[PDB]
């Protein structure tokens, strides 16, 4: 028996961090590209599965 | 988790506080939740 | 970036050219249709005047404490008053108090020297802040203080001084030199309002009026100060008679009991999902297809 | 197949090949 | 005398509905399998300590147990909480009472309120200036000792009395058996079922 | 003295001394809730 | 390492300061030491 793949996930890190608060979303932009590079890494994992 | 904020619920901070102090509380939640995702995505990259 | 899905793709990629592929561009979320507001059907105006306009306050070593409950609190009446030399609040914003709603409020009341006002704050170090009266370091409340030289000076030896919210009655008990000639050496009155934010049924709530209740439609909402957004629905959640909110694994509310008639409402976030834009290359065509992820086509 | 057995922005995407294609 | 509290004195820790979930919480709970003191309504109602809080229960068929007193000195030098079932309502007072040395129900008050085959279980705790009452009733057939099944107590009353307590005393109707166990700060894991009901726990 | 600005503005007025408490970024009361307040991100000096 | 606290010795903060300020100084040590473990455990997951 061999693992071949695993459950493909995407996490919308703006919705995870800020829960549809615009007040938090505007603060989260001050952290720059941390959220787009989290989505980029999870999308690389998902396409690889 | 609070990560040091007055509440772990973002709508508590936004319904109770106003911008000079609300942004101080929300940055603790952003820092801890962003560190929580960076931990998850790192361990999913290693598991992948 | 909001013109069309290809423009949102170009913005997501930070690129004017787009290669062939499927790109996750955004999350689609249904916006709230209208805002519901819901508070207990109670109308008694709170007795704050019986604390603030009282003939004599107590000494700081033997401070008064009035429970406020089962009433409507227009904090604007206090907050807008020119009478107050300071009004500093902690864990709440004064502007939000009329939007907000508590299980009880405790109104502590006493007289101090004007020098000592600074010691009535969260977790302080000083002779008042240990031997007489101390606020918690995590205090949620307002400290409201003013000079009373026109009322409490004579000096007036009837005012005296020696854990959080502690009473304690040779002994270091001493009396103030309050004379009308005294500015920091004047008598000052202080009222401290402490707010009880437990998840029990709220009983001290702002004058902000309730709306009608809406079901099976996406709304913004406020129940007893619990703000949120979702499709409110009836539910089969068998809340026991004492239970007021329901919660999910994220430690977020997923049901509430309506404070005006005691039915149990489910809360669910409004229809939402990932948007992915399917495109040939922009070198091939500017046409695109859109995938609304996991939604049924009737939801779009 | 029998012997093997989150509104918060977390989502699961389907695999490209369904079990019927595998 | 003593009996063993196998699984008794679990209660809903907060006013929040939870279902199909295991929740971990820290509170004053009666420890599992702890020996609880046992008393009989013959020859009695001493002044017990209250400690950090009390689980109390009566194995009953008669309704001879009808109230409780709480405070520090119980002698009018300070307030004392009094709770009585008047056979129609629970009546509650916090006056500076001067009780008997041997008080019974005959067959300056800052606050006031109104609202074997039987086991009645109660939990009393005095935290942050609130006196909190939880309870449950169940049928029983075991006469001598507490039942080895499971059931969770639900809040009847919560009173913002602000009073210090270190002693308590039950009240009997005069011209049955009961048990006392002190609560401890414990982490508990609580099994909320589909009907949002606590159905098992781990101390 | 080591620094420049593109413009400077001197806002100027009289108040009762008790109202100096209201003249700060995001401070509040019947002057600031009506007719003069500083924004939460004010850059400048208050001189009184 | 201090991580911006008054001392890296946790008992200096607790013997010299008291809770309102001691918890600010300690949360700087907790932040840096928790980041120090997350760095170690990540590099051990990669090395494993």
């Amino acid at each position: 028996i061999l693992p071949v793949s695993m459950t493909k996930t995407s996490v919308d890190c703006t919705m995870y961090i800020c829960g549809d608060s615009t007040e938090c979303s505007n603060l989260l932009l001050q952290y720059g590209s941390f959220c787009t590079q989290l989505n980029r890494a999870l999308t690389g994992i998902a396409v690889e599965q | 988790s609070n990560f040091g904020a007055i509440s772990s619920v973002l709508n508590d901070i936004l319904s109770r506080l106003c911008p000079p102090e609300a942004e101080v509380q929300i940055d603790r939640l952003i820092t801890g939740r962003l560190q929580s995702l960076q931990t998850y995505v790192t361990q999913q990259l290693i598991r992948a | 970036c909001a013109l069309d899905p290809l423009s949102e793709t170009k913005c997501t990629l930070k690129s004017f050219t787009v290669e062939k592929g499927i790109y996750q561009t955004s999350n689609f979320r249904v916006q709230p249709t209208e805002s519901i507001v819901r508070f207990p059907n109670i109308t008694n105006l709170c007795p704050f005047g019986e604390v603030f306009n009282a003939t004599r306050f107590a000494s700081v070593y033997a401070w008064n404490r009035k429970r406020i409950s089962n009433c409507v609190a227009d904090y604007s009446v206090l907050y807008n008053s020119a009478s107050f030399s300071t009004f500093k609040c902690y864990g709440v914003c004064p502007t939000k108090l009329n939007d907000l709603c508590f299980t009880n409020v405790y109104a502590d009341s006493f007289v101090i020297r004007g020098d000592e006002v600074r010691q009535i704050a969260p977790g302080q170090t000083g002779k008042i802040a240990d031997y007489n009266y101390k606020l918690p370091d995590d205090f949620t409340g307002c400290v409201i203080a003013w000079n009373s030289n026109n009322l409490d000076s004579k000096g007036n030896y009837n005012y005296l001084y020696r854990k959080p919210f502690e009473r304690d009655i040779y002994f270091p008990l001493q009396s103030y030199g309050f004379q009308p000639t005294n500015v920091g050496y004047q008598p000052y009155r202080v009222v401290v309002l402490s707010f009880e934010l437990l998840h029990a049924p709220a009983t001290v709530c702002g004058p902000k009026k309730s709306t009608n209740l809406v079901k099976n439609k996406c709304v913004n909402f406020n129940f007893n100060g619990l703000t949120g957004t979702g499709v409110l629905t009836e539910s089969n959640k068998k809340f026991l008679p004492f239970q007021q909110f329901g919660r999910d694994i994220a430690d977020t509310t997923d049901a509430v009991r309506d404070p005006q008639t005691l039915e149990i409402l489910d809360i669910t976030p409004c229809s939402f999902g990932g948007v992915s834009v399917i495109t040939p290359g922009t070198n091939t065509s500017n046409q695109v297809a859109v995938l609304y992820q996991d939604v049924n086509c009737t939801e779009v | 197949f029998n012997k093997v057995t989150k509104f918060n922005g977390l989502t699961v995407l389907p695999p490209l090949l369904t079990d019927e294609m595998i | 005398a003593y009996t063993n509290s196998f699984t008794r004195g679990v209660y809903y820790p907060d006013k929040v509905f939870r279902s199909s979930v295991l929740h971990s919480t820290q509170d004053l709970f009666l420890p599992f399998f702890s020996n609880v003191t046992w008393f009989h309504a013959i020859h009695d109602n001493p002044v017990l300590p209250f400690n950090d809080g009390v689980y109390f229960a009566s194995t009953e068929k008669s309704n001879i147990i009808r109230g409780w007193i709480f405070g520090t000195t119980l002698d009018s030098k300070t307030q004392s909480l009094l709770i009585v079932n008047n056979a129609t309502n629970v009546v509650i007072k916090v006056c500076e009472f001067q009780f008997c040395n041997d008080p019974f129900l005959g067959v300056n008050c800052t606050f006031e309120y109104v609202s074997f085959k039987n086991l009645r279980e109660f939990v009393f705790k005095n935290i942050d200036g609130y006196f909190k009452i939880y309870s449950k009733h169940t049928p029983i057939n075991l006469v001598r000792d507490l039942p080895q099944g499971f059931s969770a107590l639900e809040p009847l009353v919560d009173l913002p009395i602000g009073i210090n307590i270190t002693r308590f005393q039950t009240l009997l109707a005069l011209h049955a058996a009961y048990y006392v166990g002190y609560l401890q700060p414990r982490t508990f894991l609580l099994k909320y079922n589909e009907n949002g009901t606590i159905t098992d726990a781990v101390d």
